C-alpha cells in the first residue's frame, strides 16, 4: 500500500507539473514556431530515417554479459550454503567464462566499432 | 481589490522574467568577441542570472551581436521564431543596428530590424562588455514596466 | 574609495535614492554619474572633482540628465534644413 | 569571496537535512515512541501480527509485559 | 592579497606554485592613472636647411 | 632556431615504468588537475559590481561624439567637411551656409550611429577639435531612430559632456 | 501520517535540487575567477525561485513533427522516477524499508534511461535522435560494471537491504577495504548521471543541447529537476555504500547531519570535476567501461568472493 | 556518428570587404582590416600597412617598427588564448577559458590606453602608428608580462598530460607534410606536420630580425602537437615582449614625410604647409605609384597577406585579401576522414578559423 501510494504521488506530482506547464503561459502557435530545429536551416531528409549503428556487435554482447548479473547477484546468498568448496568453484568458474568471452570478443577485434 | 492583486502579479513574473533571462549562443562577427567578455570573470553576466543557452527552445533572448548577411538572414528568422515567447531582441553593434561599416554591401542586411523586431539597440563598433551589460540593464527595466496582467484585467 | 582592493574595485558610487524626480532606490543605471565624476570612476584621472574640479562654462548643463531613452523626454531625429524648393502660390483674385 | 557560497549550501543542507528527520520523527510519533517495526522475514511479520493481537487494541506498537498475564 | 596565511597556504599547496609571488589581480603597483604631460620628439625631417624634399 | 614541444622518449628502468604504472592506475595527474581549480576557488574573483563599479578607460577613448563649443560659446565647428570626406562608413551628413552674420556655419550636421565604426578618424581630421568621441558609452536606446543624432542632439552632447572632454583633450593633446 | 512522511520528502528534495543549481553556478564561478548569482537576493538565494517560475510562465511548444503521446509521457516519466529513487534510501530510516532495496534502485535507474530515448526520439529531430542514441551507447558502456561492482561490495555485508550497510559500517568505513571499489563506482555514477566528463546525452558543444533541444518551459524544467536528484540521490547511495555514519538509535538526527555532510561533500565533488577535466568521446567511454573496469571489476568480484572465504568472514545473510 | 563527408558552407559572414575598399582611400580602407581576423586586429593592419609601405617606397622609423612587433606579440597572446581556450570549450574543458579572458581583459586595456578602443584600435597605419605609447604604458605592460607565465603553466596543468585530453586531440586530424603544403597550409598547420617554416625567421619584416625566439616543432601533425605548439608559441611571445621592452628606442612613431603621414596638430595649426597636407591627406588620401604587390606576414593564425592593386590614385584598385583559414577550412574535408561527429568538433578548433577572414 506505501509503496503503490509513494509512486502515485511521485508521478501525480510530475503530471501536475506538466499540465501547469501547458495551461499557465500566454501561447502563441504559428508554423515556423513548431518548425523542427537544426541549427537555422531547414532539415535536409526525415530525422526517422536509418542510424547506422557502429556498435551493434557490442550491443548485442551487452544482452548476453546483462544476463551474467541475473546469475551473480545470487552470490551474497550462494556464500551462505554449507557446501563451500563447490559453490566457490561454480561462482569461480562462472566468472571465468565470463572473462573469456571478453578476452574472445576483445582479441577478435569486436569490441571496436565498424568503420 | 482586483486591481491591486493584478498588479503585485505583474510585478512578480516582470521580475522573475528579468532576474533569469537565458541568452542564445548565438554571435556571428567581432561582436560576438565583446560579448564573450562579459561572461569573461571581470563583468561575469552569469551573476545579474543571464545564462546562455544553445536551444533556442530555451532561450528568452537574442543578442545579434555581429554582421547580419542576406545569406544568414533566413537562418536568424527561423532561429528567432523557434523562440518560445516571451522573447526579446537585443541588437549589437554598428552591423546589426543599420548595417555599420557595410552599409552599403549588396549582401548585407541594413540593420536586424528588417528581419526581426528589436528592444533594446546597443550602439558602438565593437560595444564595449561594459556598454552590451548596460544593455541588458536596460532590457531588464524595460521588463520590469510591463503591464501585461493589469492590461488584461480592464479589457 | 579602497585603494587596498584590486584595480578596478577600488572605487565606486552609491547611486542616490532619487534624481531628478525619478525614484532610484532599485532602479540605478550607469547613466545617473555625472561627468566631473564619471572622470574619476573609470579612472581617467587620479584626482577627483572636489580636489581638482572641472572648468566651468556658462553653456555646460548645471542639471545632468541620465539615459532618457523609452520615456516622453527622449530624442526624435529631425531634419535641420529648411525647405528647399518654393512652390509657386495662385493669385487669390479670379482673373476674369 | 569563497565563503559567500556557503550560504546556499547551507540551506542545500537543511534541505537534505529534513527528510531524513521527519522520517525519524514520524515513525516515533506512529509506533509510540519506537522505532518502526522491521519486517523482512515471515517470522518477523508473524510475531508483528501477533503483537496486534495481543495488544487488544489492534494495534502491534502497543507492548503488553507481565502486567498482563497473571 | 587579504587572504589570511592559512588560505595562502592551502591555495599555495593545491597549486603547487607560490601564487602569493605573481597574483593575477592588479594593485597598487600600476601606474598612476595622471602622467606627467610628455616632450615628445621630431623625426629626421625636421631641419631648416639641407632639407630639400626632392633628396628624401 | 627552433625546437621540439612532442619529441620525447620515456625512461623504460623498473622505477619509471612503475610510476607511469602509478600515474594509470591511481589517477595522480588527474587529481593534480582537481588541485589547480580547487586553488581558485580560494582566490579572489576579479569581478567588478557594474555599474557601481566602472572598468578602468583612458583619456584616449572613443566613446559617443559630441560638438564643442569655444569658452565664448561660438560653435567649434565650420563646415570644412573633412569628417565627412574622411568617415570611413560615411555616417556623417553636412549642409552649411553663411549664417546671419556671415559665419560659416552648419544648418545640418548628423551622424548615423548605425553606420558608424566609432574609429575617431574624424576627430583626427577635425582643425578645430569640434566632433570629438566623448568617454561615454552607455547610451542604449529603445528605437532606431534615436541612434540618427543631428546637430541638435550632438550639440547637447557636447554641452553635457564640455567638462569631462576638456579635460580628456588637456591630457592627451601633446600626444596629437 | 504516511502521507506527511512521502511530503516531506519529495518538497525538501525538490528545494535542494533547486539550491544546487545555484550552489553549482557559484562553484564553478568561484573556480573560474568570478561569482556566479549573487544579484538576485542576498548572495543569489533567489535566483533558483526566479529561474523556476520563469519557466513555469513561458510558452511550451509541441514540434509540428513530434509524437505528442511520447513527447508529453517523457518529462513526466524522468521526474516521477527520479523521485522514486529516494524512496528506500535510510536517512538513516527508509521511507520504504525493501529487502532488496540494492535491486530496487537498479532497476528504476535503466528504466529512467527510457525518459531520454523516448524523449529523443518523440521530439523526431535530428540532434535530439542523435542524443537519444548515445544514452543507448552510455547505457551499454556502464550497466555492466556497475552492477558488479555494486556486487563485490555486497559481498562484504550480505544483503541487498540499504539499512544494513549501516551495520556492515559499523566499524570502519568500506572506503578502506574497497578503495579500489570505490574509485570505480564513482566514475559509474558520472556515466550512469550523465554529468560531465560523460555529460554526452546533452552534449551541449556537439549536440547543441542534444535529447531536449526541443523541450521548452515546463518540459525542460522537469528534465533538469530529474537531471540534479539523481546526483544528489547517487551521492547519497554513495556515502551510505562507502562512507557508512553511525546510527544511535536515541539520536536518529545525528546520523542526519553526518550523513548530510557526506552528501553534500560528494555532490561537491561533481561540480568540482565539471569544472576540471574535457569531455569523452562516446566510444572511448564505451572502451574506458569495457577494457578497463571490466576486467578489473570481473578480477575483484572473483577476489571478494574468495577472501570472505578464506578468512572467515562471511558476512550475516539476515 | 562517422563523417562520410564535410562540405563546409561559407559565405554567412560575407560582406564583400573586398569591393567596398575599391571606393575607399587607403586611408579609410585601413580599418576593414581590424575586421578581418577580428582576433588579429593589430597584425591585420601590419600586413596591410607593409603591403601600402612597400608600394610607397617609404620606411617607418625605427620607433615604429618596435611598437609593431612590440603589439604584434601581444596580439599573438591574445589570438592564442582565444585559439586554445575555445578549442578547450568546444571539447568540453571550459575552466581555461575564463582564466585566460582575464588576461586578455588585460590586454585589452594595452589596446585601449594606445588607440582608444579596445579591439578595432586601427592604430598601425602606413608610416608607422598614429600615436606614442602614453606614459607609463611599458611599466604596465612589463607587470602583466612578468606573471603571464605562470598563466600559461595553471593551462598546462589542466591539459597537457590530462589524459582526457590527450585522448581528444592525439592522432585526430593527422596532416602529412606533403599534403598540408599542397592544401596551402600556413602557420601551425605546416609547423605542427615538421615543416620549418616561419615568415619572422625565413622573411622577416619591422624589426624581427633583431629579436630571439625559438620556432615550435611538431611531429606528429595531429591536434595535440598543434595545441602544443601554440601554448609554446605564446611563451615565445612573452620572451620576445621582454626584447621589445628593453631595446625600445626613442624618436618620431611615424614617417616624417607629411605627404604620407599627417602632421602633429601643433604643426597642422601654425605651419602653411603642414595645413595643406593635413587637409589633403584627410580629404583625399595620399597617392599610391601604381603597381601590384604580394605582402605578408606570419599572423596569429598563419600567413596572412595582401594582393594589393594601385592604379596611381588614391583609391585602391583591387585588394584580393589572403585568409590562411581559407585554406585550412578547404582542408576539413580530407582532415576529417575516419573520424566522429565529436572530432571534427576537434579539427574545426585545430584550423584555429575566423570567419571574418575566411569569408572577407
Ligand atoms: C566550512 C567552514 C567555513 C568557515 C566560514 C568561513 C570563514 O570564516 O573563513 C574565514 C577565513 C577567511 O578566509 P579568506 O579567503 O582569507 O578571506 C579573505 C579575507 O581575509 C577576509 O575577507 P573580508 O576582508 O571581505 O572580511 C570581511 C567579511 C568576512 O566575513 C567572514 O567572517 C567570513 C565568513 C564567515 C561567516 O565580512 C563579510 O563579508 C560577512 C558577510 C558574508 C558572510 C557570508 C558567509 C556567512 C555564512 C553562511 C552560512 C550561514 C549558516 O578563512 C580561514 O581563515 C580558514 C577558514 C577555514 C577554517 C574555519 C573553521 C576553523
Ligand atoms: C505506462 C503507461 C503507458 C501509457 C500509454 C503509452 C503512451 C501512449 C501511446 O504510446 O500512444 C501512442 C499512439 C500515438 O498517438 P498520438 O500521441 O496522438 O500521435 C502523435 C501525433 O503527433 C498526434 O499529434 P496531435 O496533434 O494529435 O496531438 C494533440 C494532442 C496531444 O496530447 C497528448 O499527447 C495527450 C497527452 C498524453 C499524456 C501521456 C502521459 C500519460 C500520463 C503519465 C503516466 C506516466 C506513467 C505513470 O493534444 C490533444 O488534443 C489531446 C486530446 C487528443 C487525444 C490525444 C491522444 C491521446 C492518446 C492516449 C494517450 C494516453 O496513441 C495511440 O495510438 C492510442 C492507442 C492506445 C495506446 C495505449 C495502449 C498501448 C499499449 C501498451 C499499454 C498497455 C496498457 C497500460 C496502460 C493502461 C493502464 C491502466
Ligand atoms: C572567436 O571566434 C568566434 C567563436 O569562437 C569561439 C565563436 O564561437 C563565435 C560565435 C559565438 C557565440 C555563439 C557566443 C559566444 C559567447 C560565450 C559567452 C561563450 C564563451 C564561453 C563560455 C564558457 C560562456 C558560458 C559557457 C559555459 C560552459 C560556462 C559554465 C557556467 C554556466 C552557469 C553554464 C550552465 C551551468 C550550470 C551549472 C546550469 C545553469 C543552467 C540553468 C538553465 C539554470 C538552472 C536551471 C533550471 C531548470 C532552474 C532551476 C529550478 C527549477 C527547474 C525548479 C525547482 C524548484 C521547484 C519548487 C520546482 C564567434 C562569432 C566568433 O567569432
Ligand atoms: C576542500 C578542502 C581542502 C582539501 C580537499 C582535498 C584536496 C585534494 C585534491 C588536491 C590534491 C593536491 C594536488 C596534488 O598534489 O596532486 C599531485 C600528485 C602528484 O601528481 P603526479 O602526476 O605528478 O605524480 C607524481 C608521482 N608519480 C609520477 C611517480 C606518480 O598527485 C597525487 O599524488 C595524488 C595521489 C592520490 C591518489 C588518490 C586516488 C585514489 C582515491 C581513493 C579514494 C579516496
Ligand atoms: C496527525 C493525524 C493526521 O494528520 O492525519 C493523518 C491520518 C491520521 O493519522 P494516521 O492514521 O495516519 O496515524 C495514526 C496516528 N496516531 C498514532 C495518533 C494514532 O491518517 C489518515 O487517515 C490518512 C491521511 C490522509 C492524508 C492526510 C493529509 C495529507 C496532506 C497534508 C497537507 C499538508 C502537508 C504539509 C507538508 C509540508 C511539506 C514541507
Ligand atoms: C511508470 C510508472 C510506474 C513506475 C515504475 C514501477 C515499476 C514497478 C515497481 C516494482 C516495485 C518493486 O519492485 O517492489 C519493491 C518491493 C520489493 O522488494 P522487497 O524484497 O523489499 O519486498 C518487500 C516485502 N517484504 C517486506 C516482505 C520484503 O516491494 C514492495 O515494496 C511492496 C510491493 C508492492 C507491489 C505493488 C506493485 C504494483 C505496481 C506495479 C506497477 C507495474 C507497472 C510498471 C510499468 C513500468 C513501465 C512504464
Ligand atoms: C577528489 C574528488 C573526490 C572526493 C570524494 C570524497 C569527498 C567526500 C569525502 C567525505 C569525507 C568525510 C567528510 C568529513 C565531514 C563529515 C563529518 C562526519 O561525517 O562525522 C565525523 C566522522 C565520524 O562519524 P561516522 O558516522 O562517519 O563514524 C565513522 C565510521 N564508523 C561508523 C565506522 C565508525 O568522522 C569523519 O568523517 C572525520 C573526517
Ligand atoms: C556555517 C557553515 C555551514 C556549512 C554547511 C553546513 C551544511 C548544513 C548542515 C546540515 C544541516 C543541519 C541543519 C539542522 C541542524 C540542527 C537540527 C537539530 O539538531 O535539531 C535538534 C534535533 C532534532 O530537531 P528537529 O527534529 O530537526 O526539529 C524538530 C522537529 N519536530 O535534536 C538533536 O538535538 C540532535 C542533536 C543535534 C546536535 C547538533
Ligand atoms: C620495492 C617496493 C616493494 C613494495 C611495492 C608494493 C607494490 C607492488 C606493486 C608494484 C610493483 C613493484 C614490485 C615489483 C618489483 C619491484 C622491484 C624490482 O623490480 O627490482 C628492482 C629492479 C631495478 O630495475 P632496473 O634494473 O633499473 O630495470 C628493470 C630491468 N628488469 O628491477 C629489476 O630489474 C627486477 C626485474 C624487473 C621485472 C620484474 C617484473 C615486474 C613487473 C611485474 C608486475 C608487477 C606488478 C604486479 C602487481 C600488480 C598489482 C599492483
Ligand atoms: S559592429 Fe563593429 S565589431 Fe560588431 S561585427 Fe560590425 S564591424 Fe565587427
Ligand atoms: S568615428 Fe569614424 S565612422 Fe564614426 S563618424 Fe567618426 S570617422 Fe565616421
Ligand atoms: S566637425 Fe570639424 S572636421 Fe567636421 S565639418 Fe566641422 S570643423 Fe570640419
Amino acid at each position: 500500500m506505501n509503496l503503490m501510494l509513494a509512486l502515485l504521488t511521485n508521478f501525480t506530482l510530475a503530471t501536475l507539473l506538466v499540465i501547469i506547464a501547458f495551461w499557465l503561459p500566454q501561447l502563441n502557435v504559428y508554423s515556423e514556431k513548431t518548425s523542427p530545429y537544426e541549427c537555422g536551416f531547414d532539415p535536409m531528409g526525415s530525422a526517422r530515417l536509418p542510424f547506422s549503428m557502429k556498435f551493434f556487435l557490442v550491443a548485442i554482447t551487452f544482452l548476453l554479459f546483462d544476463l551474467e548479473i541475473a546469475l551473480l547477484l545470487p552470490l551474497p546468498w550462494a556464500s551462505q550454503t554449507a557446501n563451500l568448496n563447490t559453490m566457490l568453484t561454480m561462482a569461480l568458474f562462472l566468472i571465468i567464462l565470463l572473462a573469456v568471452s571478453l578476452a574472445y570478443e576483445w582479441t577478435q577485434k569486436g569490441l571496436e566499432w565498424t568503420e | 481589490r482586483g486591481e491591486y492583486v493584478v498588479a503585485k502579479l505583474d510585478d512578480l513574473i516582470n521580475w522573475a522574467r528579468r532576474s533569469s533571462l537565458w541568452p542564445m549562443t548565438f554571435g556571428l562577427a567581432c561582436c560576438a568577441v565583446e560579448m564573450m567578455h562579459m561572461a569573461a570573470p571581470r563583468y561575469d553576466m552569469d551573476r545579474f542570472g543571464v545564462v546562455f543557452r544553445a536551444s533556442p527552445r530555451q532561450s528568452d533572448v537574442m543578442i545579434v551581436a555581429g554582421t547580419l548577411t542576406n545569406k544568414m538572414a533566413p537562418a536568424l528568422r527561423k532561429v528567432y521564431d523557434q523562440m518560445p515567447e516571451p522573447r526579446y531582441v537585443v541588437s549589437m553593434g554598428s552591423c546589426a543596428n543599420g548595417g555599420g561599416y557595410y552599409h552599403y554591401s549588396y549582401s548585407v542586411v541594413r540593420g536586424c530590424d528588417r528581419i526581426v523586431p528589436v528592444d533594446i539597440y546597443v550602439p558602438g563598433c565593437p560595444p564595449t562588455a561594459e556598454a552590451l551589460l548596460y544593455g541588458i540593464l536596460q532590457l531588464q527595466k524595460k521588463i520590469k514596466r510591463e503591464k501585461r496582467l493589469r492590461i488584461w484585467y480592464r479589457r | 574609495e579602497d585603494n587596498k582592493q584590486f584595480f578596478g574595485r577600488h572605487r565606486w558610487v552609491i547611486y542616490t535614492t532619487e534624481m531628478n524626480g525619478k525614484n532610484t532606490f532599485w532602479d540605478v543605471d550607469g547613466s545617473m554619474v555625472p561627468p566631473e565624476w564619471h572622470r574619476w570612476l573609470h579612472c581617467m584621472t587620479d584626482d577627483p572633482p572636489t580636489v581638482k574640479p572641472p572648468t566651468a562654462r556658462k553653456f555646460i548643463w548645471t542639471n545632468h540628465k541620465f539615459n532618457l531613452s523609452g520615456t516622453p523626454q527622449q530624442y526624435v531625429p529631425y531634419s535641420t534644413t529648411r525647405k528647399k524648393i518654393q512652390e509657386w502660390v495662385p493669385p487669390s483674385t479670379p482673373y476674369k | 569571496m569563497w565563503f559567500e557560497v556557503l550560504p546556499g549550501i547551507a540551506v542545500m543542507g537543511v534541505c537534505l537535512f529534513i527528510p531524513g528527520m521527519a522520517t525519524a520523527r514520524i515513525h516515533r510519533f506512529s509506533n509510540g515512541g519506537k522505532e518502526k517495526r522491521v519486517a523482512h522475514y515471515p517470522y518477523q511479520w508473524y510475531l508483528m501480527e501477533r503483537d496486534r493481537r495481543v495488544s487488544g487494541v489492534n494495534r502491534s506498537y502497543v507492548s503488553k509485559g507481565l502486567e498482563n498475564i497473571d | 592579497a587579504s587572504a589570511t596565511r592559512f588560505i595562502q597556504w592551502l591555495r599555495n599547496w593545491a597549486s603547487g606554485r607560490d601564487l602569493q609571488a605573481k597574483l593575477q589581480l592588479r594593485y597598487q603597483e600600476i601606474s598612476k592613472r595622471t602622467q606627467p604631460p610628455p616632450k615628445l620628439p621630431v623625426g629626421p625631417s625636421h631641419k631648416l636647411s639641407n632639407n630639400y624634399y626632392c633628396t628624401r | 632556431t627552433y625546437k621540439y614541444v612532442n619529441l620525447r622518449e620515456p625512461s623504460m628502468d623498473m622505477k619509471s615504468v612503475t610510476d607511469r604504472a602509478a600515474q594509470t592506475l591511481l589517477w595522480t595527474e588527474l587529481i593534480r588537475g582537481l588541485g589547480m581549480t580547487l586553488s581558485y576557488l580560494f582566490r579572489e574573483p576579479a569581478t567588478i559590481n557594474y555599474p557601481f563599479e566602472k572598468g578602468p578607460l583612458s583619456p584616449r577613448f572613443r566613446g559617443e561624439h559630441a560638438l564643442r563649443r569655444y569658452p565664448s560659446g561660438e560653435e567649434r565647428c565650420i563646415a570644412c567637411k573633412l569628417c565627412e570626406a574622411v568617415c570611413p562608413a560615411q555616417a556623417i551628413t553636412i549642409e552649411a551656409e553663411p549664417r546671419a552674420d556671415g559665419s560659416r556655419r552648419t544648418t545640418r550636421y548628423d551622424i548615423d550611429m548605425t553606420k558608424c565604426i566609432y574609429c575617431g578618424f574624424c576627430q583626427e581630421a577635425c582643425p578645430v577639435d569640434a566632433i570629438v568621441e566623448g568617454p561615454n558609452f552607455e547610451f542604449s536606446t529603445e528605437t532606431h531612430e534615436e541612434l540618427l543624432y543631428n546637430k541638435e542632439k550632438l550639440l547637447n552632447n557636447g554641452d553635457k559632456w564640455e567638462a569631462e572632454i576638456a579635460a580628456n583633450i588637456q591630457a592627451d593633446y601633446l600626444y596629437r | 501520517m504516511f502521507m506527511i512522511n512521502i511530503l516531506m520528502l519529495i518538497i525538501p528534495i525538490l528545494l535542494a535540487v533547486a539550491f544546487l543549481t545555484l550552489v553549482e553556478r557559484k562553484v564553478l564561478g568561484y573556480m573560474q575567477l568570478r561569482k556566479g548569482p549573487n544579484v538576485v537576493g542576498p548572495y543569489g538565494l533567489l535566483q533558483p525561485i526566479a529561474d523556476a517560475i520563469k519557466l513555469f510562465i513561458k510558452e511550451p511548444l509541441r514540434p509540428a513533427t513530434s509524437s505528442a503521446s511520447m513527447f508529453i509521457l517523457a518529462p513526466i516519466m524522468a521526474l516521477g522516477l527520479a523521485l522514486t529513487m529516494w524512496i528506500p534510501l535510510p536517512m538513516p530510516y527508509p521511507l520504504i524499508n525493501m529487502n532488496l532495496g540494492v535491486l530496487f534502485m537498479l532497476a528504476m535507474s535503466s528504466l529512467a534511461v527510457y525518459s531520454i530515448l523516448w524523449s529523443g526520439w518523440a521530439s523526431n529531430s535530428k540532434y535530439a535522435l542523435i542524443g537519444a542514441l548515445r544514452a543507448v551507447a552510455q547505457t551499454i558502456s556502464y550497466e555492466v560494471t556497475l552492477a558488479i561492482i555494486l556486487l563485490s561490495v555486497l559481498l562484504m555485508s550480505g544483503s541487498f537491504t540499504l539499512s544494513t550497510l549501516i551495520t556492515t559500517q559499523e566499524q570502519m568505513w568500506l572506503i578502506l577495504p574497497a578503495w579500489p571499489l570505490a574509485m570505480m563506482w564513482f566514475i559509474s555514477t558520472l556515466a550512469e548521471t550523465n554529468r560531465a566528463p560523460f555529460d554526452l546525452t546533452e552534449g551541449e558543444s556537439e549536440l547543441v543541447s542534444g535529447f531536449n533541444v526541443e523541450y521548452a518551459a515546463g518540459p525542460f524544467a522537469l528534465f533538469f529537476m530529474a537531471e540534479y536528484a539523481n546526483i544528489i540521490m547517487m551521492n547519497i547511495f554513495t556515502a551510505i555504500l562507502f562512507l557508512g555514519t553511525s546510527h544511535n538509535p536515541h539520536m536518529p538526527e545525528l546520523y542526519t547531519i553526518n550523513f548530510t555532510i557526506k552528501s553534500l561533500l560528494l555532490t561537491m565533488s561533481f561540480l568540482w570535476i565539471r569544472a576540471s577535466y574535457p569531455r569523452f568521446r562516446y566510444d572511448q567511454l564505451m572502451h574506458l567501461l569495457w577494457k578497463n573496469f571490466l576486467p578489473l571489476t570481473l578480477a575483484l568480484c572473483m577476489w571478494h568472493v574468495s577472501l570472505p572465504i578464506l578468512t572467515s568472514g562471511i558476512p550475516p545473510q539476515t | 556518428e562517422m563523417v562520410r563527408k564535410c562540405d563546409p558552407h561559407i559565405g554567412l559572414l560575407h560582406r564583400g570587404t573586398e569591393k567596398l575598399i575599391e571606393y575607399k582611400t587607403y586611408l579609410q580602407a585601413l580599418p576593414y582590416f581590424d575586421r578581418l581576423d577580428y582576433v588579429s586586429m593589430m597584425c591585420n593592419e601590419q600586413a596591410y600597412s607593409l603591403a601600402v609601405e612597400k608600394l610607397l617606397n617609404i620606411r617607418p622609423p625605427p620607433r615604429a617598427q618596435w611598437i609593431r612587433v612590440l603589439f604584434g606579440e601581444i596580439t599573438r597572446l591574445l589570438n592564442h588564448i582565444m585559439a586554445v581556450t575555445t578549442h578547450a570549450l568546444d571539447i568540453g574543458a571550459m575552466t581555461p577559458f575564463f582564466w585566460m579572458f582575464e588576461e586578455r581583459e588585460k590586454m585589452f586595456e594595452f589596446y585601449e590606453r594606445v588607440s582608444g578602443a579596445r579591439m578595432h584600435a586601427a592604430y598601425v597605419r602606413p608610416g608607422g602608428v598614429h600615436q606614442d605609447l602614453p606614459l607609463g604604458l611599458m611599466d604596465d605592460i612589463y607587470e602583466f608580462s612578468k606573471n603571464f607565465s605562470l598563466r600559461i603553466d595553471e593551462l598546462e596543468e589542466m591539459l597537457t598530460n590530462n589524459r582526457i585530453w590527450r585522448n581528444r586531440t592525439v592522432d585526430i586530424g593527422i596532416v602529412t607534410a606533403e599534403d598540408a603544403l599542397n592544401y596551402g597550409f600556413s602557420g601551425v598547420m605546416l609547423r605542427g606536420s615538421g615543416i620549418q617554416w616561419d615568415l619572422r625567421k625565413t622573411q622577416p619584416y619591422d624589426v624581427y630580425d633583431q629579436v630571439e625566439f625559438d620556432v615550435p616543432i611538431g611531429s606528429r601533425g595531429d591536434c595535440y602537437d598543434r595545441y602544443l605548439c601554440r601554448v609554446e608559441e605564446m611563451r615565445q611571445s612573452i620572451r620576445i615582449i621582454s626584447q621589445c621592452l628593453n631595446k625600445m628606442p626613442p624618436g618620431e612613431i611615424k614617417v616624417d614625410d607629411a605627404k604620407v603621414s599627417p602632421p602633429k596638430r601643433a604643426e597642422m595649426k601654425t605651419s602653411m604647409e603642414s595645413l595643406i597636407h593635413h587637409f589633403k591627406l584627410y580629404t583625399e588620401g595620399y597617392q599610391v605609384p601604381p603597381g601590384a604587390t604580394y605582402t605578408a606576414i606570419e599572423a596569429p593564425k598563419g600567413e596572412f597577406g595582401v594582393y594589393l592593386v594601385s592604379d596611381g590614385s588614391s583609391r585602391p584598385y583591387r585588394c584580393k585579401i589572403k585568409a590562411p583559414g581559407f585554406a585550412h577550412l578547404a582542408g576539413l574535408d580530407k582532415m576529417s576522414k575516419g573520424h566522429m561527429l565529436a572530432d571534427v568538433v576537434a579539427i574545426i578548433g585545430t584550423q584555429d578559423i575566423v570567419f571574418g577572414e575566411v569569408d572577407r
